[PDB]
């Protein structure tokens, strides 16, 4: 189905789609492939997930609904038509489906359509109303109601199916064909009219009973048993987890990249207890405000220090030209982009990988040259007044692409020479 | 008499948490928690109505989830209406799925559910997920009822072929669909259908939600896992950031590819590698360590001593509040005894008895 | 699990079981080795078939007499319920002992069942797919092809096979399920009737209907080949008192009158056309006749009789037929004289009921025709189809209707009567008079069964009280007790609707029918338990023109259209075959949980074999007392026939019959002890039935419940819903419950 990589890759109207959902997806793709010409795939290759994700947004559907009982007949009344209904309504009826594409395009408006269904007996039948000579419909409309009624013959014809004895009522029914009694109560069996003709409510539940069935069938789509069937599980035994326990043994490395006698602390020991039942005086602990300007000195310089550590605590607030910093942002955005590509080539390892790896480090070297000749053109344009912060803006990302680049050519070095 | 009434109440809840295990429980996590916002939860029938008590309980559920399993990445997708809606993409900052949620709050929830396009698009954006993390989802329902385009059987053996775990915390009462996937998906486990009682037992659900599960010995996935830890700097300058693009004075730089990022436990944007730092991982080991219930001592015996070991205060006197560490052989309080138990994760009896 | 009786090694296919099963299988033995019947009433939520098979099963192997089994039910269902528990039985004996022991056991039923001639096979009236086999596989069919094979009279090739391998050959031993036997007749081409037909000597458990055990027709067969000392066991039979009564009933309508008319009009022209060809047939058949001989004496196996016998072989009569009917024309014209008069007396304009005494005096008055030919009318037309060989028998099935009703009447005087009204439809644009015989008594046919076999056990779930069933049938029983539920926790919760939500009572009574309040209060909690119920949830009318007219009229509120929204809605229809794809239709959908509501009447063809489980039985809306139908004069002389002899209160009886119907409606829903559900009463007068109902039911049934409405009722169901949807400690039922082998040793030690 839709779900491999190349299916992803290649549904170029689903990439044009969330495309134009997107702005910044046009700024990002612009720049990359209509600027830059990047292959397009491996500028969706990064995007896969977010590809499957639209997909899998775009691709989910409802199931079915009793959309007649949902329909209420609501003095006068006001047409208050959803064209998600009406296609439900479509779905759930093709002959209301055929009805409308035979006479709509070819005879009357929609609204005038619908009000013609509402008024209409078909409507009455399909939903549960037990239809009326009373009632006159809509002419137009109830021509289809034999149309309707061999549909529904043909619904039934396909609804049959064979049985499971198990449950078979039928055979249960079938157990003594030579059942000779009495004529059952008029209470309990199927009432009639009194010409002998039904009323119909039987005609109204098996109508139900159909639509039960065409669910149930609608469920049961594209997208022996009885020894499982008969187990009595009250008396069985009961599941255990077979989940593992863990222990830990326990021998960590030391760190890495004078000893003091029992007899020596023993007499500081006994001299420091001696000090301590001798004296201890509060007064004492002043100092000599020299070695104490020391530690001023000491502390204030790291106030100081760390003050001036936190003077630096949207983005933030800068001076720049509003294009300038846009285009300096954009320079930014698809070098990173460019970066994470070639980290992408790099860290996959392939000789299939070579003359991907070798373009997109020229395009990075390009990126490089780009990046200088902004900043000449800060150059020129500021004296250097913040063209120096504009290079310092754009610094980092540079420092880690040019080391990329002495990666590769390290690694160049290393493999070919 | 109220007395006996707490005493066997303890003992019946003591009877299960006799036996403590240390199972092999999941840390590299995969949550996803799918909410439906239909008319069930419209229901004012507990104060003030469902869907704000589930909204204020999933805000709890992403404070306490990313606080002790920072190691995770969250997705949430909201079912409405016929259509299972995706509003928070698997990430690793809980503050953009707080803002989602935040949306959802504003908005009214209304419509019929349908687990099979739920929990479809809950294994599709499961998918692209690697063999180390554990897919598990947990799954809020009201409904007695699933209104489905197709089976659901389908995508219940493809889910259990997948190996993806679902826990289900039904409102009203059992559902049998939902103890079938329970059962069927957890190894026959009946653990997982589970249905609150009031709104405080909500809240223990969530609560039993939050921590790490076990993994099963058959289901071995015993590997490996390339880890580094970056390099926090405090510049001068505001610098771009890789991710956001944007100014930033601080951030970690990478230890690989010497870029940098805004925020933490992350993975690199650019040499696309995980950057944690080993307060993170050492969350977890309480879960990795567990400790040992405590014991009261009976009133009828001679006693150790007579007053709380810990928190130093005297034992109260009908019967004898002294929760005994056998590994430490020091009693403690009632209160000492829950937060060492709950919120320290070591016995200081241990840490003094020198072994 | 597997543990010993003070003499009875037995083994139990799991290694738990209930004690009350125990003091079941105790009390089983006690009445196997006491010799007789009892009665034993149990809560059916406890498993029962499995428990009763392992002890049978158990007594045979360990007894040296090894009696044969005879298990009887009511449906197909039933009876492939059996057939699955038995066969896991003898799988779990035979892994148990490291081998399998020698063992046969098979069930009993039609060829609209069984008869794989594909042909046969596509055909609606299991009458005409016996006749159509009888017809192509009669002998005389066989023989007839065999010396002219030129002839166009085709044999089953099942039949065929079956003639070629011999009766051990059909089968290996042991036990094989109905799917098992298809299977294994698709594979060799056997007819599973005819194979059912001579496994009767050979099967250790012979399982079929109560109807084969009660209808002399299709039950002489089965007394040919069963063994008088084999083991006899009834289950869930306690309203068999309605097949008693049908065994021996028979109705007459107008158009089967023309039906034999024209029948004896085309036998007659028949016959004078054999006259004429070749009257050597008839003068052999006659000159028979005046030796006497009889069905038994003429016919063979391979042949059947047309007319079987309607009366049981107790009563039959055995001597010759009279020459006033031993000629052909002479019993052609003794048929259509005795169609007239029925035709004389089938013109009435009132309700008549007189003793089939005081009817053969009246016609005895009329014409001339005794007790003895009109006895003797149906093995004379048996000889007369045979001789004449007449095999389109279409016309004749009437003939063979009004024969059967001659012999009947013929035959019996007392506890019998003949209810003859103008009427067959009283409400209806004409009158249609009919006659309808009946059986006054039911005890008449467990005669031969109870003085046939002694080992007989009659038993159920739904029994209550127990001596009203030896009140109503002449029999006594060695011990008449019951059985508790020893339940650890509650787990089935009964409620008594008495008023509405606006705490108006509620009743089914046909006058008071059509109440608009009545319906705003049933369609109100039928709404609030759609709403409320997860799974699947089951409604039990009285009758099905109870349920049109108010279905049809909720369908006019659009109340249905609001019950759409939550579950489907399942409906009885009178096609079985339409009820069966509906019920798969609810088993599918309570299988996805999208859930579902059956509509089916508390009479009608579910309740009785279907039963309802875990999310099948959760919830059921039974619709008030289910009284019979009040104006039937068949039901007055049922009731004054039992009041003289039993001294019956009428009502009372007829509070019997509607609480027990009850009770086999709502009896399926608790399967195992782990399932769940809650029980509702729709009518106020069901208060003062609390003592007629069952004890375990009862039990669970508390003062307060006894009358509540809808909103407690809501309120409760939905504490039960919060209470069920809770794990359980085993230590608290793992002594008290479910017993464990040494529980079990522990017990028996504490007995000793
Ligand atoms: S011969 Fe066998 S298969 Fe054919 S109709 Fe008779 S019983 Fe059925
Ligand atoms: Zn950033
Ligand atoms: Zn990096
Ligand atoms: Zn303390
Ligand atoms: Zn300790």
């Amino acid at each position: 189905d839709s779900l491999s990589k190349e299916k992803l890759l290649t549904n170029l109207k689903l990439q044009q789609s969330l495309l134009k959902g997107n702005k910044v997806l046009m700024k990002v793709f612009q720049e990359t492939v209509i600027n830059a010409g990047l292959p397009p795939s491996e500028f969706w290759s990064t995007r896969i997930p977010l590809l499957r994700a639209f997909a899998l947004s775009t691709s989910q559907k409802v199931g079915p609904y009793n959309v007649l009982s949902t329909i209420k007949p609501v003095n006068k009344v006001n047409v208050n038509l959803s064209r998600e209904k009406i296609l439900n309504i479509f779905e759930n009826y093709p002959i209301v489906k055929k009805a409308y594409t035979d006479n709509v395009p070819k005879n009357f408006k929609e609204p005038e359509f619908w009000a013609r269904f509402f008024s209409s007996k078909l409507f009455r039948k399909l939903r549960g109303e037990k239809i009326m000579q009373n009632d006159r419909g809509d002419v137009i409309i109830d021509r289809y109601l034999t149309l309707d009624q061999e549909f529904d013959r043909k619904d039934d014809d396909m609804l049959l199916h064979p049985v499971k004895k198990i449950i078979d009522l039928d055979g249960n029914i079938q157990d003594d064909p030579v059942v000779r009694g009495n004529r059952p109560d008029f209470t309990m069996q199927p009432g009639v009219d009194i010409n002998g003709n039904s009323d119909g409510t039987v005609d109204i539940l098996k109508g139900m009973n159909r639509l039960s069935e065409k669910m149930i069938m609608a469920l049961k789509n594209e997208y022996n048993d009885e020894r499982n069937e008969l187990k009595i599980d009250d008396l069985n035994e009961s599941y255990k987890t077979n989940y593992a326990i863990i222990h830990l043994k326990r021998n960590a490395h030391e760190k890495t990249t004078l000893k003091v006698s029992n007899q020596q602390m023993l007499q500081q020991l006994s001299l420091v207890m001696d000090n301590l039942i001798n004296k201890l005086d509060l007064n004492q602990v002043v100092p000599n405000n020299e070695v104490s300007n020391k530690i001023n000195k000491r502390v204030i310089t790291a106030i100081k220090i760390n003050a001036k550590q936190a003077k630096h605590n949207l983005e933030v607030k800068s001076t720049l030209p509003i294009d300038l910093l846009e285009s300096c942002r954009m320079l930014h955005t698809t070098c990173c982009e460019f970066l994470k590509h070639f980290y992408i080539h790099f860290q996959s390892g392939e000789q299939k990988q070579a003359s991907t790896v070798k373009k997109l480090y020229n395009h990075l070297k390009d990126c490089i040259e780009k990046l200088n000749e902004l900043f000449q053109d800060v150059l020129n344009g500021d004296g250097e007044s913040m063209s120096n912060t504009c290079t310092a803006y754009l610094k980092p990302v540079l420092n880690s692409i040019t080391l990329a680049t002495h990666k590769y050519d390290e690694y160049f070095n290393e493999y070919n020479n | 008499a109220s007395l006996v009434a707490s005493i066997v109440e303890a003992r019946k809840k003591r009877t299960a948490k006799k036996n403590i295990t240390p199972y092999q429980r999941g840390i590299i996590r995969s949550l996803i928690l799918t909410l439906d916002c239909s008319e069930a939860m419209l229901e004012k029938d507990l104060r003030p109505n469902r869907h704000a008590m589930i909204i204020q309980y999933a805000i709890d559920f992403v404070h306490e989830f990313f606080d002790q399993n920072p190691i995770s990445q969250m997705g949430i997708i909201i079912m409405r209406n016929g259509l299972a809606q995706l509003v928070s993409q698997v990430s690793g900052n809980p503050q953009d799925h707080i803002d989602a949620l935040k949306s959802i709050r504003k908005q009214e929830p209304k419509g019929n559910p349908s687990l099979q396009n739920a929990l479809e698009m809950a294994r599709g954006l499961l998918l692209p997920v690697p063999a180390h993390c554990t897919r598990e989802v947990l799954i809020v329902f009201g409904s007695l009822s699933t209104t489905d385009p197709g089976d659901i059987h389908q995508t219940i053996d493809s889910l259990v072929s997948e190996k993806i775990r679902v826990k289900v915390l039904g409102l009203s009462a059992q559902v049998a669909i939902c103890k079938e996937l329970c059962k069927a998906t957890n190894y026959g486990d009946e653990s997982f259908y589970k249905i609150l009682l009031d709104e405080t037992h909500l809240k223990e659900l969530f609560n039993e939600a939050v921590t790490p599960l076990p993994v099963n010995k058959i289901n071995k996935g015993f590997t490996l896992v390339k880890m580094g830890f970056p390099t926090r700097i405090f510049e001068d300058t505001p610098t771009f950031c890789s991710c956001h693009s944007k100014l930033v004075y601080g951030g970690y730089f990478c230890p690989n590819c010497h870029s940098k990022v805004c925020s933490l436990p992350t993975v690199c944007p650019c040499c696309d590698l995980m950057l944690i730092l080993s307060t993170h991982l050492a969350r977890s080991y309480h879960h990795l360590m567990p400790l040992k219930t405590f014991a009261e001592v009976p009133t009828t015996e001679k006693f150790r001593s007579e007053d709380c070991f810990s928190c130093q205060s005297r034992f109260p006197i009908l019967t004898s509040s002294r929760y005994r560490c056998e590994d430490c052989k020091q009693e403690f309080c009632v209160d000492c005894d829950v937060f060492i138990h709950e919120i320290l994760h070591n016995c200081p009896g241990c840490e003094s008895k020198p072994v | 699990m597997k543990f010993y009786i003070d003499d009875l090694p037995v083994l139990f296919p799991y290694p738990k079981i209930y004690p009350e099963q125990y003091n079941y299988m105790c009390d089983i033995k006690k009445t196997l080795d006491v010799g007789g019947n009892s009665i034993l009433e149990m809560p059916s939520g406890t498993g029962k078939t499995v428990s009763l098979l392992s002890l049978t099963i158990a007594y045979q192997m360990h007894y040296p007499e090894h009696r044969k089994i005879i298990y009887c039910s009511r449906t197909m269902s039933e009876i492939e319920k059996a057939l699955v528990e038995l066969e896991n039985l003898m799988d779990y004996r035979t892994k148990e002992l490291g081998y399998q022991e020698d063992f046969r056991g098979l069930g009993l039923t039609s060829r609209k069942n069984l008869c794989l001639h594909p042909e046969v096979s596509k055909e609606r009236k299991g009458t005409v797919v016996d006749e159509k086999c009888r017809r192509m596989t009669n002998g005389q069919a066989k023989r007839k092809l065999e010396e002219d094979p030129e002839a166009n009279v085709e044999l089953c090739e099942y039949h065929e096979n079956l003639y070629n391998i011999e009766v051990e050959d059909y089968l290996p031993k042991g036990v094989f399920s109905f799917e098992k036997l298809l299977k294994y007749c698709e594979e060799k081409t056997l007819c599973p009737y005819f194979i059912v037909r001579r496994m009767i000597s050979l099967c250790n458990i012979i399982i079929y209907s109560y109807h084969y055990l009660l209808d002399p027709k299709i039950a002489e067969r089965v007394s040919n080949e069963v063994s008088k000392d084999s083991i006899v066991i009834f289950d869930e039979a306690h309203n068999i008192d309605n097949v008693c009564i049908e065994s021996l009933s028979l109705d007459l309508t107008t158009d089967a009158l023309r039906r034999a008319t024209r029948g004896a009009n085309a036998l007659d022209e028949r016959i004078s056309e054999v006259r004429k060809v070749d009257s050597q047939k008839l003068q052999d058949e006659y000159e028979k006749l005046v030796q006497g001989l009889h069905s038994a004496d003429i016919l063979t196996d391979q042949e059947e009789p047309f007319v079987e016998t309607p009366v049981l072989p107790q009563d039959l009569l055995t001597e010759a037929i009279p020459g006033n009917i031993r000629r052909a024309e002479h019993f052609v014209s003794f048929l259509k004289r005795l169609i007239e008069y029925l035709k004389t007396r089938m013109k009435v304009l009132h309700v008549i009921s007189e003793t089939p005494k005081s009817f053969l005096q009246h016609l005895k008055q009329l014409t001339f025709i005794e007790r003895k030919p009109l006895r003797f009318c149906s093995e004379r037309l048996s000889l007369l189809v045979r001789t004449l060989e007449v095999t389109e028998v279409e016309d004749f099935t009437a003939l063979k209707d009004i024969a059967t009703f001659a012999t009947l009447i013929s035959t019996y005087e007392e506890g019998f009567l003949l209810i003859i009204e103008p009427y067959e439809i009283e409400n209806a644009a004409v009158p249609n008079p009919i006659m309808r015989f009946t059986c006054l008594d039911a005890s008449i046919a467990i005669k031969p069964v109870f003085e046939r076999f002694s080992s007989v056990i009659i038993t159920s779930g739904t029994i209550s009280p127990l001596d009203m069933y030896p009140r109503m049938l002449n029999f006594k029983t060695v011990l008449q007790k019951s059985y508790a539920m020893t339940l650890a926790k509650k787990s089935f919760l009964p409620m008594i609707i008495t008023k509405g939500s606006d705490q108006v009572a509620i009743s089914s009574r046909f006058e008071i029918r059509n109440d608009p309040s009545i319906v705003r209060n049933y369609g109100s909690m039928l709404v609030e338990f759609a709403k409320i119920t997860p799974d699947g949830m089951v409604v039990f009318f009285p009758s099905y023109l109870y349920m049109e007219s108010i279905v049809s009229m909720w369908q006019t509120m659009g109340i249905l259209d609001e019950v759409w929204k939550h579950k489907l809605i399942l409906v009885e229809t009178p096609d079985a075959q339409e009820t069966s794809l509906a019920l798969e239709t609810y088993r599918k959908a309570c299988s996805n949980g999208r859930g579902a509501i059956l509509l089916s009447v508390a009479r009608g063809k579910v309740s009785e074999g279907i039963d309802f489980d875990h999310q099948y039985g959760r919830t059921v809306l039974m619709i008030g007392i289910p009284f019979q139908y009040t104006e039937s004069r068949i039901l007055k002389a049922r009731l004054e026939f039992m009041r003289e002899n039993y001294r019956i209160r009428e009502n009372d009886f007829l509070s019997f019959d509607a609480m027990r119907h009850a009770a086999q409606c709502l009896g399926r829903v608790l399967r195992g002890k782990d399932d769940y559900g809650v029980m509702v009463l729709a009518d106020r007068r069901f208060s003062r039935k609390r003592s007629q109902l069952p004890k375990w039911i009862a039990q669970g049934l508390s003062d307060a419940d006894l009358n509540l409405s809808t909103d407690m009722a809501i309120s409760n169901t939905k504490q039960f819903l919060r209470t069920m949807a809770q794990p359980t400690d085993p230590k608290d039922q793992e002594g008290v419950s479910v017993w464990s082998y040494e529980d079990l040793i522990k017990h028996q030690n504490s007995r000793k």
